[PDB]
């Protein structure tokens, strides 16, 4: 082959839930904020380089939705089989002390588009520095996710990326320290 | 049954308001509304994709627009200024072709006593035509009417005609000048001799003038100009 | 906390690319909960049941003109137009690796910041390269349109020894070496 | 942006065939073809997104990768006139847009011009008159009356189905006195040899 | 600069 660039529409239909996204070898390009009904480019120069107006987008949700509900009922209100996530976690470039760097949390192939992500600096929650990307299609049909938290590395610090999801029993936590 | 709008024909008082309608039963997302001003192009003023979500166009102001249902976009013109005389078009679409209301055309006026019917006389052919073609044209002339909302017909013994017809697509401005100049039409209806020279043979030409409604206020001496057929007609002339 | 039975309908529009945009493919695609159930290819030119629950979007979309005419043009007026949009920050973007190498006896060639996914790293010992036992995390794709990888050789060091780790990436005309010594 | 539409006018014999053409910047597509007839019925011809499809007289191509759409028009009509729009839809935003036009004018290709002038008498009071100038052929034009206080028509085309025979006429009236037919058209150029009455 | 352009959904055939 050579190239591949996914055009990925989701509704979830008890959460009331949607996302439209472009990818592109599986790295978004943009989605579109269904809140605030607006291009959201996964980084800023895609901006500058491409524009792209969104009013069809947002019809084609709602479409989605007409669509799941006539689903939901012809395939006799048959729910999805959770699929639990498949966290890793390593950092973004060679850990070394006292140096900006950014820990990445993958939440790879796994089902229902909804994760509760949470990180935690010696078991404490913190929330300043976080992005995250949204819901990435794969082959198979489940979703790709990924959670950044940039840091200072110490000799100290442990971190676990807490992601919960209805597959799992309990929230996967997974260590992250500088060895 | 494609795109259905409403009133193809409207007077609209200054300041006044009004509804276009505007439905379509092919389950459409895409739908739009456009204005053209005689001998120009379609301008958008406010399109909608699908329910509840719509618009600006590239002249939205002085009109309004709601989508709660995909069968319907009714557009709004909140306070009718002159400048909103044109002739305004419906559109659906979703994954390819484009479909047309059969258009609204409306007037804007400062009073309605700027509106009249036409009068409709018919002229027989002449004897020199007769003559030297063996064919007979008639001709139906539609004087002083105003708005430019006429559908002329004719008419032979109590049957519509198609076949020896024509129509002025566009009518002409009794004062070219004057803005709201009162306007003409004219048709004609050719034959052959024989069949114009057989008295049992019968000729109408009748236009369906749009005017006024019911509810339209009328203070003036002259007759309503309501929504209403006017005629003349004539019959064969052996000689 | 708790919760409840969901219900989940995706659309996938995927375009694919031979050769430039030589050969394109368009596939379309429904999925209810984990189940594809009715497709439209391009190479096909027509929806398709994958399954049977599909089976009726397939008919009813077959029995339309427009629809049909637009999905096969798509090719151009789609896919092909995108392509040409996003050509230039999507199929050119270059961006140059970072190496480093140390130990954790074991050997750790640092691969990161990177981007297009392909790249070959091999093992060095004084000039001459190293087959044996090179360990490899395979490729990861970071999310952020930059990718990373470590490799490594299990060989104690002897005092001396030269390791030089090569890499080789489109972003380089050069290949990019960084060696290590006991 | 943009709909560019090549000839922007285009006046034929009726049987001759026609190429209309339109250009679009690559920030619009899917493109459609559109007849307004001339009391404004907006008629669809094509949806024509890529490569060609036939129906009766009209064939249009769409050269997608290219960005340009031919309409022809086989054994024009008549009846086809009317102006032409190529639509087409912004890429992503859905706004259907168009443009300019080609007006199109089919003129019948008249075999015995018998060009002249007759007198007709309203039907109601021999006073009130019009004068008819017709069998002109598709080559003289009508000229909108030098004097304002007198109206003339522009030509049109009626068919005589019945013997395939079409024929141009032209009105003009007016309730001065100085008026006649000998001299109601005498402000358009008008056939060497046209038949004046009385 | 140059715009993306999208493919509409489908309606799914009515109840």
């Amino acid at each position: 082959e050579e190239h591949v660039i996914i055009q990925a529409e989701f509704y979830l239909n008890p959460d009331q839930s949607g996302e439209f996204m472009f990818d592109f070898d599986g790295d978004e390009i943009f989605h579109v904020d269904m809140a605030k009904k607006e291009t959201v480019w996964r980084l800023e120069e895609f901006g500058r380089f491409a524009s792209f107006e969104a009013q069809g987008a947002l019809a084609n949700i709602a479409v989605d939705k007409a669509n799941l509900e006539i689903m939901t009922k012809r395939s006799n209100y048959t729910p999805i089989t959770n699929v639990p996530p498949e966290v890793t976690v390593l950092t973004n470039s060679p850990v070394e002390l006292r140096e900006p760097n950014v820990l990445i949390c993958f939440i790879d192939k796994f089902t229902p588009p909804v994760v509760n992500v949470t990180w935690l600096r010696n078991g404490k929650p913190v929330t300043t520095g976080v992005s995250e990307t949204v819901f990435l299609p794969r082959e198979d049909h489940l979703f790709r996710k990924f959670h950044y938290l940039p840091f200072l590395p110490s000799t100290e610090d442990v971190y676990d990326c807490r992601v919960e999801h209805w597959g799992l029993d309990e929230p996967l936590l997974k260590h992250w320290e500088f060895d | 049954a494609g795109v259905t709008q409403t009133p193809k024909f409207r007077i609209l008082k200054i300041g006044q308001s009004m509804t276009l309608q505007c439905t379509q039963d092919m389950n459409h997302n895409y739908m739009y509304w456009y204005r053209q001003d005689p001998g120009m192009g379609l301008k958008l003023i406010y399109y909608s994709v699908g329910a509840g979500i719509t618009d600006k166009g590239e002249v939205p102001n002085g009109y309004n627009v709601s989508r709660s249902t995909t069968e319907d976009f009714p557009l709004r013109l909140e306070l009718a200024a002159p400048s909103q005389t044109s002739v305004y078009f419906c559109a659906s679409t979703y994954h390819g072709t484009g479909y047309f209301g059969e258009g609204s055309w409306l007037t804007v006026v400062e009073d309605l006593n700027k509106v009249f019917p036409p009068e409709v006389a018919v002229f027989e052919p002449s004897e020199a035509e007769i003559s030297h073609t063996q064919k007979a044209t008639l001709v139906c002339l539609a004087t002083g009417f105003f708005p430019d909302h006429v559908e002329l017909s004719w008419w032979v013994n109590g049957k519509e005609v198609h076949s020896g017809v024509c129509t002025d697509p566009q009518p002409l401005k009794e004062q070219p000048a004057l803005n709201d100049s009162r306007y003409a039409l004219s048709s004609r209806l050719r034959v052959s001799a024989t069949f114009w020279q057989n008295p049992r043979n019968h000729f109408r030409c009748q236009v369906q003038f749009y005017g006024l409604s019911e509810n339209d206020e009328w203070t003036q001496d002259r007759a309503k100009p309501v929504t209403q057929i006017v005629s003349a007609e004539a019959w064969g002339r052996a000689d | 906390g708790d919760t409840r039975p969901r219900f989940l309908w995706q659309l996938k529009f995927e375009c694919h690319f031979f050769n430039g945009t030589e050969r394109v493919r368009l596939l379309e695609r429904c999925i209810y909960n984990q189940e594809e159930s009715v497709r439209f290819d391009s190479d096909v030119g027509e929806y398709r049941a994958v399954t049977e629950l599909g089976r009726p979007d397939a008919e009813y979309w077959n029995s339309q003109k427009d629809l049909l005419e637009q999905r096969r043009a798509a090719v151009d007026t789609y896919c092909r137009h995108n392509y040409g949009v996003g050509e230039s920050f999507t199929v050119q973007r270059r961006v140059e690796p970072k190496v480093t190498v140390y130990p954790s006896n074991l050997l750790v060639c640092s691969v990161s910041g990177f981007y297009p996914g392909s790249i070959e790293v091999r093992w060095f010992r004084n000039g001459q390269e190293e087959k044996a036992g090179v360990v490899s995390t395979g490729l990861i794709q970071n999310g952020d349109w930059t990718f990373q990888t470590l490799v490594m050789l299990e060989t104690v060091p002897r005092s001396g020894e030269v390791y030089t780790c090569q890499v080789e990436h489109p972003s380089v005309t050069s290949p990019l070496t960084v060696e290590w010594r006991a | 942006i943009q709909v560019e539409q090549s000839p922007p006018d285009l006046i034929l014999q009726e049987g001759a065939n026609s190429t209309l053409r339109c250009n679009f910047s690559d920030s619009v597509n899917n493109l459609q073809w559109f007849h307004q007839n001339p009391w404004g019925q907006l008629i669809n011809l094509f949806y024509i997104p890529s490569g060609t499809k036939q129906n009766g007289r009209l064939s249009a191509t769409t050269v997608a990768t290219e960005r340009y759409s031919l309409l022809y028009i086989s054994s024009s009509q008549t009846t086809d006139s009317g102006v032409y729009f190529c639509a087409a839809l912004i890429q992503g935003a859905q706004k259907l847009v168009f443009g300019q036009g080609t007006r199109l004018t089919i003129n019948p290709n008249i075999q015995n011009p018998d060009p002249a002038v007759y007198q007709l008498r309203d039907s109601k009071s021999s006073d009130k008159s019009v004068c008819l100038f017709t069998d002109f052929d598709s080559q003289t034009n009508v000229s909108q009356s030098k004097d304002s206080d007198v109206y003339i028509t522009d030509k049109c085309v009626l068919d005589m189905r019945s013997m395939d025979f079409k024929s141009n006429s032209a009105v003009a009236w007016s309730n001065k006195s100085d008026f006649a037919c000998a001299n109601a058209f005498n402000n358009s150029i008008i056939p060497e040899d046209t038949f004046f009455p009385s | 600069g140059e715009l993306i352009g999208i493919l509409n959904a489908a309606k799914v055939p009515a109840d």
